[PDB]
């Protein structure tokens, strides 16, 4: 009820930043939301004083046909003051990601509550672009919290904590985390008594997506059970024995390729030494332990890459520092997008996006096997998520797909 | 009397840490300050100026060319920060458009009063016997840094009831102007139009061109469009400067002229940073711009946009990393046209330059007509599949079908997922020494073959590609191969058709010829049988 003043970094100003074209469509559904926000004082009309810009477009949730504004707030966050309150920075909740299930929901709507600091409704300016330029466009101010700003849950938060008091204190099996608009909520209960868990939550918030942590690992790096092998099939096994040992400290292959000895040809079967299988069934034992010293640093950067392994599948791997995975992964879903690559990607790196907020509590910096402008062409049309990550593209081969796959 | 509507100022304040502007004002002839004199007498006659006192410290000089000069350079420098034309191809058909110009445009629109101190200037007194006359501007000056912005912030505040009120017609504005129209009938319109004037006279805006309209180099006319004739400097001696200046008109013509090309002579201007130098010109860019001035012969007109009818895109390769597209509602009549240039690189494929383009046609049309066209594209529906399926990189054109005009875009050569049986291995392996650039590159096979080459002048890459090229030109129609370079099987799973390189170019012509071809890695020096650098380090 009372704002809390904010400000920026010292020597960072403001965002101006370049609003892209839009499609008729998302114009018109920016325009009447607009309206009805301008109608509700969440934002208002400014004038060419102000000098700064945040880019906007509009996307469609699941289950529901109603267009949601979504702002790219990135360089705001980015140049936003870093948010120390008197939660100092509440520890993140490792017990998050051990939990049975976590489910998802959107509180925005709550922001729209707290009015914003005077003098830094300034930045978050945004632009309403027309058509051919053929008028200028319509330019607002947020009065209010807007969603996607990494300051309202912040601000927020006391409130939160207030509201959601009474439900944590009735049952300590639950497991509470708020990122951004996201509310997430962790149970070991089960799924039909967790939905009316969540529905009596939400109307608990109301007088005021399903994820399974636990079916997650790290995987393992697996070789080949073979009773025959081929010239091509050791000379596979070497290459990817070889790319292990800068992972796991022991590998070696040095009996492995005293069978590819001599010049043959690529399908020819090579029977197995003793040697060889003493070998092979080492390396099997090392790549079964888990990698040594292997830390996350809180202060360092999450960095995702993603693999196209053809035919709907995906590879993944977030770590730090190279060699050093804190997790990796395979995604195969299929919904609606088969015929569509890039549909695939962004759906996929949503989904990294989640798992990483859910256990780090931060969404790494994407490395895309995409070229730019292809990317960013379609990727706002398949996007569903009130966060956006940080991103680049990789345009040389991975030399390391097969051997993730 | 009736009361005037009284035009809302906009807060304005200086850069921070920064003051106003204070420059000492010029040495002027009599008849300079005399007319002046006259000039800032009528201003402040008309309410637009007025006369202040020595308590204003800052001073912005002032030149007489009759009409006055204020100099807001300094100004402009310390003032604060303030917050792409109209496509004649994205504007829809109507029976009647109207243009209007508001004159005294930035002295219509008042100054905010805290502000105007800043825009202070003195007029020298005749024999600099006396003070010199001080004024400051009560509204926006011309030449100052935030005029526009404000000027077009407040026409479109008083321009926002009287669309509303009126759904039947369309106000566009660019600058300085209004650009209306309507289907309605021709009396109609132009009552409406007289009510528009009249609902800018009330606020204070005066407003008085018929088709063709000459507007941001375009022609306008009701039922097309076009482009203002295009002249091509035409001297013995060409410069960069008129290459800039001639790159710049057939871009500019390109728009709706379809077939310009513009690479020979963009390609003259690398690396140059100078501007009179006389660069000669190879028979492809003479025969080049020789077709530019064919294509300009006899002039074309794009048309309007109707929104009922569906916009469709086609692309056409034009050889050497040119491709040129039309986009049209209607067979023949083009909404307007373009090309687009292969980016810088290395290696290439037919496939992603094709998509390139599309994503540029696909932005551009998002700005022009907000949506994405249907492409039609040479392009046969299984290669895409195909392209895009064992493609590493995520890829995605938009709704499109093939339409056959040959070339036809194709891929070249596939790479078996699996080694071949039946097919000879060749082992290839190249070595270079660094400081004499003497090397070897060759090939061992499971058959007995072998061959190695003495190479002079040539590096560790080079000799690897040479040792992978061998193998192909020494093998059947049927080959597996197996290397390990690292650089040559990144070359080669990027699956270019075309190359800078010499060697690389070769090695295309050669996967082209093949049959099948399978290539396979592994680690270097990992005593891997076969695989013999000990044949090139000697
Ligand atoms: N100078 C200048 C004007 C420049 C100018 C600039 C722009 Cl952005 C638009 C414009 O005219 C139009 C204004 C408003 C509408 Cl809804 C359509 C227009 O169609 C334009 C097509 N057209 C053009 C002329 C004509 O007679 N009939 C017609 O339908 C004029």
């Amino acid at each position: 009820i009372e704002t809390v003043p904010v400000k920026l970094k010292p020597g960072m100003d403001g965002p101006k930043v370049k609003q892209w074209p839009l499609t008729e469509e998302k114009i018109k559904a920016l325009v009447e939301i607009c309206t009805e926000m301008e109608k509700e004082g969440k934002i208002s009309k400014i004038g060419p004083e102000n000098p700064y810009n945040t880019p906007v477009f509009a996307i469609k949730k699941k289950d529901s046909t109603k267009w949601r504004k979504l702002v790219d707030f990135r360089e705001l966050n980015k140049r936003t003051q870093d948010f120390w309150e008197v939660q100092l920075g509440i520890p993140h909740p490792a017990g998050l990601k051990k939990k049975k299930s976590v489910t998802v929901l959107d509180v925005g709507d709550a922001y729209f509550s707290v009015p914003l600091d005077e003098d830094f409704r300034k930045y978050t300016a945004f632009t309403i672009p027309s058509i051919n330029n053929e008028t200028p466009g319509i330019r607002y101010q947020y009065n209010v919290l807007p969603q996607g700003w990494k300051g309202s849950p912040a601000i927020f938060q006391s409130s939160m904590t207030k509201i959601l008091e009474p439900f944590k204190k009735q049952n300590p099996d639950i497991v509470i985390y708020q990122y951004m608009d996201d509310l997430y909520v962790g149970s070991d209960l089960e799924i039909g008594q967790h939905r009316t868990k969540i529905e009596e939550l939400r109307q608990h918030l109301l007088r005021w997506y399903e994820l399974h942590p636990d079916k997650w690992t790290v995987q393992p790096i697996v070789l080949p059970e073979k009773d025959s092998w081929t010239v091509n099939d050791i000379q596979k096994l070497v290459g990817k024995l070889n790319w292990a040992s800068q992972i796991y400290p022991g590998i070696k292959v040095r009996q492995l390729s005293k069978l590819l000895r001599g010049t043959k040809a690529l399908t020819e079967v090579i029977p197995l030494t003793e040697e060889a299988e003493l070998e092979l069934a080492e390396n099997r034992e090392i790549l079964k332990e888990p990698v040594h010293g292997v830390y996350y640093d809180p202060s360092k950067d999450l960095i995702a890459e993603i693999q196209k392994q053809g035919q709907g599948q995906w590879t993944y791997q977030i770590y730090q520092e190279p060699f050093k995975n804190l997790k990796t992964g395979k995604y195969a879903r299929m919904r609606g997008a088969h015929t569509n690559d890039v549909k695939q990607l962004t759906e996929a790196v949503q989904k990294i996006t989640t798992e990483s907020i859910v256990i780090w509590g931060k969404t790494p910096k994407f490395k895309l096997p995409i070229q730019k402008e292809t990317w960013e062409t379609w990727w706002t049309e398949y996007w569903q998520a009130t966060w956006i990550p940080e991103w680049e593209f990789v345009n040389t081969p991975p030399l390391v797909k097969l051997w993730y796959q | 009397m009736v009361p005037i509507s009284p035009i809302e100022t906009v807060p304005v304040k200086l850069k921070p840490g920064m003051d106003g502007p204070k420059v000492k004002q010029w040495p002027l002839t009599e008849e300079k300050i005399k007319a002046l004199v006259e000039i800032c007498t009528e201003m402040e006659k008309e309410g637009k100026i007025s006369k202040i006192g020595p308590e204003n410290p800052y001073n912005t000089p002032v030149f007489a060319i009759w009409r006055k000069l204020v100099d807001f350079r300094e100004l402009n420098k310390r003032t604060q920060d303030f917050w792409g034309i109209p496509h004649p191809a994205g504007l829809k058909k109507n029976k009647s458009v109207t243009v209007l110009d508001v004159g005294d445009a930035y002295f219509s629109v008042p100054l905010d009063e805290d502000f105007r101190k800043y825009t202070a200037f003195t007029i020298p007194s005749i024999n600099n016997e006396t003070p010199g006359i001080r004024y400051q501007y009560n509204v926006l000056p011309q030449g100052w840094k935030g005029s526009p912005a404000i000027f077009q912030s407040s026409m479109t505040k008083i321009l926002e009831p009287f669309a509303a009120q009126n759904p039947d017609i369309v106000i566009c504005q660019y600058m300085d102007d209004l650009y209306v129209g309507s289907d309605l009938e021709i009396g109609q319109h132009r009552t409406k139009i007289e009510e528009l004037r009249q609902h800018l006279l009330r606020w204070g805006l005066t407003t008085p061109k018929e088709p063709p309209f000459l507007w941001m180099g375009y022609e306008l006319h009701p039922d097309k469009w076009t482009v203002q004739p295009i002249v091509l400097p035409e001297k013995d001696s060409w410069t960069v400067n008129d290459i800039q200046k001639l790159v710049g008109k057939l871009n500019w013509a390109s728009q709706i002229y379809p077939g310009i090309k513009v690479r020979q002579l963009s390609k003259l201007l690398r690396g140059t940073k100078a501007l009179t130098e006389v660069i000669p010109l190879t028979e492809e860019a003479e025969l080049e711009l020789a077709e530019n001035r064919e294509i300009l012969k006899e002039p074309v007109h794009g048309v309007y946009y109707d929104p009922s009818k569906d916009l469709i895109a086609e692309i056409q390769k034009q050889g050497q990393g040119q491709w040129t597209y039309q986009i049209y509602q209607e067979p023949f009549k083009n909404l307007k046209t373009g090309k687009y240039a292969r980016m810088r690189g290395a290696h290439t494929n037919d496939v992603k330059q094709l998509t390139e383009a599309v994503q540029k046609i696909t932005t551009e049309s998002i700005v022009i007509w907000g949506k994405t066209p249907k492409f039609k594209l040479p392009i046969q529906k299984e290669t895409w599949e195909t392209w895009w399926t064992e493609y590493w990189q995520a890829t995605w054109i938009p709704e499109w079908e093939f339409v056959n005009t040959p070339p036809l875009v194709k891929l070249w050569y596939q790479l078996e997922k699996e080694p071949i049986v039946g097919a000879e291995t060749f082992y290839v392996d190249g070595a270079a020494n660094r400081e004499t650039k003497l090397g070897k590159a060759g090939y061992v096979t499971n058959k007995g073959r072998q061959k190695v080459v003495p190479l002079t002048n040539t590096t560790n890459q080079k000799t690897e590609l040479q040792a992978i090229y061998l193998a192909l030109q020494d093998s059947g129609l049927e080959v597996n191969i197996v290397t390990d370079s690292q650089y040559a099987l990144g070359i080669i799973q990027a699956q270019p058709d075309k190359s800078e390189s010499e060697l690389v170019n070769q090695i295309i012509e050669q996967l082209i010829k093949k049959e099948k071809v399978y290539l396979a890695w592994v680690p270097a020096h990992k005593g891997i049988g076969g695989n013999e650098q000990v044949d090139k380090l000697v």
